[PDB]
């Protein structure tokens, strides 16, 4: 009766307990910034190749 | 006794669980001090909300539990004294 | 052995006996300390 | 602007915070009233428009009869009334008492008073935390403080200096369960972490000094003589300086390995040091011999993998470097292969200050080495060996469960130790 | 701040609660008019654990002293120390039980508990943060053995977290005061295991086998025997009342002495016991307070643990030295008698240090020993309770008082198994 | 020229007009006869007393006060006290029987014969002053005179003067310990008159002021008279800018301009920062940063609500003593940085400062310490919808069984207010969250 009601209530409580990624991890600003600065160094080396070709052209033009 | 053991298991589980849930809200605040983090923290919100609903429920339930418990001990000792006095009459 | 043999501190907490007030002259002189007459380098720009 | 706000927790907090804060009153020029009868006090003391110097300290206990004595005796008007925090009942050799139930109404008054000192300090270098694993407040509340210290300050410097239990004797019984389960919280919540053991100061004080039959006060003075050399460079001038950021930089190669040791070199009596030369070679020999350490475990089984040296007084850089080049070469001492150089030196001009009523003499040279090694894998081995000897019969566990706690912390705090017991030979190899 | 509210019961309860409050009154300097004429002011700091406050400098104890006939409290009101207790705090009946459990458990006890349960709620509620209560009765009467077990069972239901200790008096096993004293004892013990936090055990030939042999006496009164069980009784609450390096209280000892709530059966002792003519001939040092405790003579139970195992072992020290030379004896005793401890604990000896000695004395120590030497104590009740109950002896004193024979039968099965619960750890 | 005419209603009003007017006789050097010995004042312009006192024909200064009660036994202490010659005899009004914790008595039946005599004396102190800034009201929600008659006096202060300023500094009931039973019927039913017929309105709960004097000051066992002092320190700091010279002055119109954005929204929170004792004044310096941060501390408020649950809409800082505009603006920049204090999304600047040079005055037999500096702050928040909600908690709980309502009907009160003037409060319970909800 009332005992059975309390039993089913505790059963629902245990259900909620078992029910307990969508959350921000405790630490992660680190990883995010890491990936971002890696993309940064990537585009950096891209521009680097570009300007190194630029300066080879520059030394050629200085010879000209 | 059986209902009391039930209450015990339930309450202790609940304690450890919401302790770890506050621990999780704490991890939140820590990482905090981006918009996806905000969404995760709103998730924390709804979660701990259902959590406190559960807490209030458990409180009231074990309250009713101990109430019926007192009622039981009352009737029992009443009839026990009744038996003893019947024996006295004998 | 006579000062050990022959004897109001029976009632004494160790914090009272082991930590008394030291003399006024045993205080350390700070010989090697950066002088404070010229104020130290501090970011007095409060930003 | 060089502040170091101290945290001391317990009956190891206040019996040590009495001795540590007695040295600084005579290291600088401080009357026990608080006044004075050239600015090194700004790390620890703070000013007012009356010349008073109030320390930047907190003393935390759950027992009034430890801190109702410091506010009774000699150094009484020195401490602010609110800087010393007291409970009303003690957590009584337990974890959950200290961690969940009783620790939750003293977690709030402290964090108001940590915030009031930290708002006063401009250039606050970082907090210092001294406590003991052997009690309720020192091991339950202290790990609760550092679980709520990392959210308020993040990467702010928090150093540990704990009183680990001794491997042969111990004061209690259930004391491993507090000592095991503190490390599950103080791994993610500790920057650097020293260790001492009181039997490894009992034998030193009777051998290396003539004073046998001591108290903890004659053990408290040498603990307070480590801490002066830790903050040595921040107040007095140096040929080379160190700082609070420097120790964890050169002694913590990995963030699950933050366990140095501590050793103080010239521990010789007020008479026996007065009749013998004490050169810089003759103090760096003491810190490497295995009978002088502040722990009871020999590094002959272990490998030194980072080091740090501190120096005081009458030191010349030539003789420092002449005796370093010997102890590199001797094969009683070996290093791991992956630390190529393995040292850090720091020189402070000011010689250390004699305490009236102590057991050390006027000296000119000193060394406070902090050498982490692999010979702490024989420290967690003994704190495990007597924990699964006694968890097999569930010998005390009912004290902990019904105190705002669940059972599952025990079965993971040992499995946390299993990973960190496996960590110390992968790095060790 | 912290308080201890004190319960007594009977003729055992009042001829022990007259001498325990004599040693405490000498400790804090209390004369029999209430006032304070002591020397220092460590003798007035934590006095509120035991004494209340009143008009002027008067300090009247937190004492509940109960009997079922006032021929015991007529004496304790008319001793030297009889004007120090407040007159309301004695509770007396009209016709006592007198060596029967049931008379003071249902008939006369249970109609008297409704005024003792008012004198405790008027007085536990005065305290700010009460630590708990103590009881000191005997299991061989009808006042404390029946009704004192009925206040244990009916104060743990209103305040179920505050502490409950018992300086019980279990039967003397060899020469006994009463025939039917097994029946009063064995029905209290089942009522004792579920509603008590920690239990001492105080026997009276355990006191006789000290004062005969250790203090060399040939006129040992109970007024001598009540000093020996109030020297310990104030030797457990020392660090509440006096500071030290390392402290304790009643809560912190039972934390390290109750592995499981069926296991809180101690046996106490006391270190500095010598004669008056053997007094000056011994130096009062540290190893000579711990060579005496582990010996088989000092204990206040009449049970020898050479057959058993010291499960856990406590200690509480006094005097301004327990720091390094106690830590080479507690390391020595854990190694020399190496077969008297069980394997499954790291280490067993707990430690506290109070720095203030007992008055007229330099140093001391006190023992609280949780043992597997109490399962040979409860077997000499149930080898004489089964040498009585098969022939249904004296039973008409019990079935006509409202009990029944299954209640007698149940206290067999729930004490035969508690020996069979203790018996594995040997 | 810059006058402010106080009106104190009830036993709470009269006992506050015994502590407010003891402060103003030491602030300007008035002996309790009325005479001022020295014509010069130490920080003001020799006519600083005109906001409160007025010259007469004996060289005697008489206040601009009217004290009201429906009972003689609390004003006849004033008439035989130490200050019996300071007050004009018709500025202390008494009836013959009290309204006795009731609304209809003091509003409709008993309040009708003291509504006429008071308005003869209000129009005499408001015809002497050529420059009246506005009245002040010191009443109590849970009485009969402070609720029935004050709502009767507000309602007739509206038409007799129009859009003149009127402020009330009222005593709302405590959430836990109220001294009465039928206080919530009176407390709800006057919440209409503080919304229509009021211009600004503060609330003090005596349970909240008990929490300060026990904790910050070291008075265990305070009384009402260690609480009437701290309400005089709020009132004086509000009107200190009118009387004494300063760098930035703030009038009573620069209050309402800056912290009242909408005319249904005028309930801010009074807080006074350096409340410390002279054994704890010896220890801590009392700089501008240490006195502007303590107002934001929720343990120091003078009402039982926490603004971490609310959005700060506007603020009003008032600085007394040894403050420089350099350091007032320096510590305002710090509290913007912290994320514990949150402003609403439509108030980007959100402040107002007032600097007065005169340090606050200590009283003999008093309780505080003499300090160089001080702060009074009035911030209004969406953390008032929890104080109102702990009185619908206990009006409907009692009115569901129609308990006490027979007392009110037979004294002249129609039954409409027991269903209307809580739903009158339902809208202002619902306004305050909508005016603090984020933009779309």
């Amino acid at each position: 009766a009332a005992k059975a009601t309390s039993r089913k209530a505790h059963l629902l409580t245990d259900r909620c307990g078992q029910e307990a990624a969508r959350l921000p991890l405790p630490m992660h600003r680190d990883a995010r910034a890491q990936q971002t600065a890696e993309v940064v160094h990537a585009h950096a080396r891209g521009a680097r190749l570009t300007a190194a070709r630029l300066g080879r052209a520059q030394h050629q033009i200085n010879g000209q | 006794t059986m209902t009391l053991g039930l209450m015990r298991g339930t309450i202790h589980r609940c304690m450890k669980f919401n302790q770890e849930m506050y621990v999780t809200r704490g991890i939140i605040k820590g990482p905090l001090l981006a918009t996806r983090l905000a969404q995760g923290t709103d998730l924390l919100t709804r979660h701990n909300l259902h959590m406190e609903k559960n807490l209030k429920e458990l409180r009231t339930t074990h309250d009713n539990l101990a109430w019926g418990l007192n009622c039981k001990k009352i009737g029992h000792d009443v009839d026990y004294d009744v038996v003893r006095l019947r024996l006295r009459q004998r | 052995l006579q000062q050990k043999w022959l004897a109001t501190s029976l009632k004494e907490s160790i914090y009272t006996t082991s930590y008394p007030r030291l003399p006024v002259c045993a205080m350390s002189r700070r010989e090697h300390a950066i002088p404070v007459p010229h104020p130290r380098l501090q970011p007095i720009p409060r930003f | 602007m060089r502040e170091c706000i101290s945290i001391h927790v317990g009956q190891a907090g206040v019996q040590i915070g009495n001795a540590c804060w007695e040295l600084y009153c005579l290291e600088h020029g401080i009357q026990p009233d608080g006044q004075m009868p050239d600015d090194s006090f700004n790390t620890f003391f703070s000013e007012t428009g009356a010349g008073k110097h109030v320390p930047r300290a907190v003393f935390v206990d759950l027992e009034p009869t430890v801190i109702d004595e410091v506010r009774t005796g000699t150094y009484r008007q020195l401490f602010h009334p609110e800087q010393l925090i007291t409970g009303k009942e003690d957590a009584a050799n337990n974890y959950a008492r200290g961690h969940y139930t009783i620790g939750k109404e003293i977690i709030d008054l402290v964090l108001d008073r940590i915030r009031k000192l930290a708002d006063q300090c401009t250039g606050l270098q970082g907090f210092l935390v001294f406590h003991s694993f052997g009690g309720g407040t020192g091991s339950g509340f202290t790990s609760l403080l550092m679980e709520r210290l990392s959210v308020d300050y993040g990467k702010k410097s928090k150093l540990e200096f704990s009183i680990y239990p001794a491997p042969q004797v111990s004061t209690a019984v259930v004391e491993p369960y507090n000592s095991i389960l503190t490390t599950h919280t103080t791994l993610e919540h500790s920057d650097c972490a020293f260790m001492v053991d009181n039997e490894a100061i009992y034998d030193i004080c009777r051998r290396n000094l003539d004073i046998e039959r001591p108290t903890y006060t004659n053990l408290n003075r040498l603990i307070g003589q480590i801490v002066s050399s830790i903050t040595a460079s921040l107040r007095f001038d140096g040929a080379l300086n160190v700082d609070l950021t420097e120790f964890q930089t050169n002694l913590v190669p990995y963030p699950r390995i933050h366990f140095p040791l501590a050793t103080y070199a010239p521990v010789i009596s007020a008479e026996k040091a007065y009749h013998e030369q004490l050169s810089v070679a003759e103090i760096t020999n003491a810190c490497f011999e295995p009978a002088n350490q502040m722990v009871k475990c020999d590094p002959r089984h272990g490998k030194y993998m980072a080091c740090c040296l501190l120096y005081r007084g009458d030191v010349v850089p030539k003789d420092v470097n002449a005796a370093i080049a010997t102890i590199k070469t001797k094969r009683t001492i070996q290093f791991v292969d992956w630390c190529p150089t393995g040292f850090k030196v720091g020189i402070n001009y000011q010689p250390p200050t004699v305490v009236p009523g102590g057991d050390l003499a006027k000296v000119q040279r000193a060394v406070c080495m902090l050498s982490n090694t692999t010979a702490i894998a024989e420290a967690w081995a003994r704190l495990d060996h007597k924990f699964d000897l006694m968890y097999a019969k569930r010998a005390f566990v009912h004290w902990y469960v019904g105190e705002g706690m669940e059972e599952g912390e025990f079965s993971e705090a040992r499995e946390d130790m299993a990973a960190l017991e496996k960590d110390y030979e992968e790095v060790g190899v | 701040m912290r308080e201890i509210v004190h319960l007594q019961a009977g003729q055992c309860g009042n001829q022990i609660g007259a001498k325990f409050w004599e040693v405490i009154s000498d400790e804090h300097g209390i004369d029999p008019t209430g006032t304070y004429h002591g020397d220092s002011d460590l003798q007035l700091e934590r006095i509120n654990v035991y004494y209340n406050e009143a008009t002027g400098g008067k300090y009247v104890p937190r004492a509940v002293l109960v009997d079922l006939e006032p021929g015991t409290m007529d004496s304790v009101r008319s001793g030297p120390f009889g004007q120090i207790f407040r007159p309301d705090n004695f509770v007396f009946g009209q016709s006592g039980a007198g060596n029967n459990w049931a008379k003071g458990h249902y008939t006369e006890g249970a109609e008297l508990v409704d005024s003792v349960l008012d004198v405790v709620r008027k007085e536990a509620e005065s305290c700010d943060c009460l630590q708990g209560f103590q009881l000191t009765h005997s299991l061989g009467g009808g006042t404390g053995s029946g009704m004192g077990t009925l206040l244990i069972s009916k104060i743990r239901e209103e305040y179920p977290d505050r502490i409950m200790n018992t300086f019980s008096v279990v039967p003397s096993p060899k020469v006994s005061d009463t025939v039917v004293e097994p029946y009063n004892a064995t029905l209290s013990v089942h009522q004792l295991v579920e509603n008590t936090d920690e239990t001492y055990c105080i026997d009276n030939e355990a006191l006789y086998d000290i004062c005969f042999r250790t203090l060399k006496l040939t006129t040992p009164t109970y007024g001598d025997l009540n000093h020996l069980v109030s020297a310990t009784m104030s030797g457990v609450t020392t660090c509440l009342r006096f500071p030290g390096q390392l402290n304790a209280d009643l809560r912190k000892l039972a934390v390290n002495m109750v592995p499981f709530p069926r296991l809180h059966f101690f046996m106490p002792g006391f270190a500095p016991l010598t004669s008056r003519g053997s007094q000056q001939y011994r130096a009062l040092t540290v190893p000579e307070l711990t060579q005496q405790m582990f010996d088989a003579k000092n204990m206040m139970a009449a049970c020898d643990p050479r057959h058993g195992r010291y499960l856990t072992v406590a200690a509480v020290f006094r005097g301004r030295m327990s720091m390094k030379e106690v830590d080479e004896q507690m390391l020595n005793v854990q190694n020399k008698n190496s077969s008297y401890f069980v394997e499954w604990i790291p280490n067993n000896v707990k430690t506290a240090v109070c720095d203030i000695p007992p008055r007229g004395l330099k140093m001391s120590a006190t023992f609280i020993g949780n043992s597997t030497a109490i399962q040979e104590l409860f077997k000499r009740i149930s080898e004489q309770f089964t040498a009585m109950f098969r022939r249904k002896a004296f039973l008409h004193w019990y079935t006509g008082e409202g009990m029944d024979e299954m209640e007698f039968t149940e206290a067999e099965s729930n004490m035969n198994d508690l020996v069979s619960e203790y018996q594995q750890y040997q």
